[PDB]
């Protein structure tokens, strides 16, 4: 389940801890879906409020969400986050081609002219 | 003055810098384009002209420092492309 | 008004040999000859020369002489044997442009109207053609004086013949990098055309040395060609110039795709008719 998308049939397996305690396993599977949640904020989101997005981990609402808010992105304003989303700045690339098809035109011409 | 990345001025900023107003500065451009001081196109409904050629002036000791040094990293340019040409192909030719 | 200039290997060897013979001098001596050859169609055409007896001392280095004796009757002789052959302008041996060579042309246009001198070389060492000519223009013009003259270069190569590229090509038998292929193109042009550029770019550098320090005029007409190099640079790459390059690119290799392709069924065709031939003659002969 942590393969796909799906992150509430983890916590419902987190609801479900049949054998024993588990405890410091599915503490260190929070830590590292805290992160993944912080990073997958991260995706192309509208406005979201300070409700949606801050129960989406387990939060009612502390001052943790100051922690994520202020580690990355989606900027605290009035009920807000806000999205950079920009994606521009890297196209428009002819040099990497003109500097890696030179040689690999080079590369044809040596094995279809002279012998190996 | 603008550099070879644009050089789009548009008429607001003509009206701007020469205090003339939006209907006479396109047969002002075009006497420009005759008499041949400059050589662009003009655009009207983006309000804005892509002068390309302008006519070339003179300067002091001053702007041969600008054309100097824009010259001088080109020139490891073509010694940087070069060099990946006489090594690949060197075993094509010795 | 004079397009080029068509320079045959017969009068490149025909002033080497002048400096050979006149060698021997030691100290000092340019070698300064006659150019023979005619002009047809516009393009300066130089076949034949010879030299002419020319001393120089240092000091007030402004008495030259030419023997004009001596160019009368040889080239009397000339055109007795060759009709065809005529004067077409003078040459001289041209190490670093001697001061002579402003009034040596003046002496001598009383026989060619365009009269063309040739520079060349004694001692080979560049990566181009050692081959340098000029023209005579004049001006009452602008600045300098009001009797003003500077020569100015008219472009310049070695034009070949059928019946000289016998005699070319036989004395040669060193090198000669011919089978134009694929990589023919990649050495006169792609490996040097590249190091072409080179001293292109370096030989603006060279008047560039005056820019505090350097000869006291400074531009007035060289820079506008200057200012127009940096404006008349080519076109960056935010447009459809990247569209249409990937465009072609997905275009000319599609050819090279096909090309290649057929050339692996071919070779695979000439592996059958060699298992044609050992199968079958193993078993006959053995």
């Amino acid at each position: 389940y942590l393969m796909e998308g799906s992150y509430n049939k983890v916590f419902l397996a987190k609801g479900n801890i049949p054998a024993e305690s588990y405890t410091f396993f599915i503490d260190i599977l929070l830590d590292t879906i805290r992160d993944e949640i912080a990073g997958c904020i991260e995706k192309a989101y509208e406005k979201i409020l300070f409700t949606e997005a801050t129960r989406i981990l387990f939060f009612n609402t502390p001052k943790k969400m100051t922690d994520y808010a202020k580690k990355r992105g989606w900027v605290l304003g009035p009920n807000n986050y806000y999205s950079f989303a920009s994606q521009q700045q890297k196209p428009e690339d002819t040099t990497i081609p003109s500097t890696e098809l030179a040689k690999q035109v080079i590369e044809y011409a040596r094995q279809l002219e002279m012998i190996v | 003055t603008r550099p070879a990345n644009h050089r789009q001025l548009t008429f607001e900023e003509i009206a701007k810098s020469a205090k003339i107003t939006v209907n006479e500065v396109e047969l002002l451009v075009m006497k420009a384009l005759s008499v041949g001081l400059v050589k662009g196109s003009i655009d009207e409904v983006d309000k804005r002209v892509h002068m390309t050629w302008v006519q070339p002036r003179v300067l002091d000791l001053q702007q041969i420092k600008g054309m100097k040094d824009r010259l001088e990293f080109w020139c490891t340019d073509v010694k940087s492309m070069e060099m990946l040409v006489e090594h690949q192909a060197h075993d094509i030719l010795t | 008004a004079v397009q080029k200039v068509v320079v045959h290997p017969l009068v490149l060897l025909s002033v080497v040999d002048h400096f050979n013979r006149i060698g021997k001098v030691g100290n000092q001596k340019r070698v300064v000859g006659v150019l023979l050859g005619s002009w047809q169609k516009k393009v300066l055409d130089v076949s034949n020369s010879f030299a002419v007896p020319f001393d120089e001392d240092d000091k007030d280095d402004s008495v030259w002489f030419l023997d004009h004796d001596y160019l009368e009757n040889m080239y009397g002789m000339f055109k007795k044997v060759n009709a065809r052959e005529r004067i077409v302008g003078w040459y001289h041996t041209g190490p670093k442009l001697h001061k002579n060579d402003i009034a040596i042309n003046e002496l001598m246009k009383r026989y060619c109207p365009n009269s063309v001198l040739v520079i060349i070389d004694v001692k080979p060492k560049d990566l181009g053609l050692p081959t340098e000519a000029y023209i005579s223009v004049e001006e009452v013009h602008d600045d300098g004086t009001p009797t003003s003259k500077t020569f100015e270069h008219v472009t310049s190569e070695i034009g070949a013949e059928e019946a000289e590229e016998v005699g070319v090509e036989h004395l040669l038998r060193d090198i000669k990098d011919t089978t134009v292929g694929t990589l023919s193109q990649r050495i006169t042009n792609q490996v040097h055309g590249l190091k072409g550029l080179n001293s292109k770019l370096l030989d603006i550098r060279s008047y560039l040395e005056k820019v505090a320090t350097g000869k006291l005029p400074i531009n007035h007409q060289i820079i506008y060609q200057l200012q127009d190099v940096f404006n008349l640079l080519p076109d960056v790459s935010l447009q459809e110039f990247v569209k249409a390059f990937y465009l072609k690119t997905n275009d000319q290799m599609v050819v090279v795709y096909l090309a290649s392709l057929i050339r692996s069924v071919v070779a695979l065709h000439n592996l059958i008719n060699n298992k044609i031939a050992n199968r079958d003659a193993e078993k006959k002969e053995g």
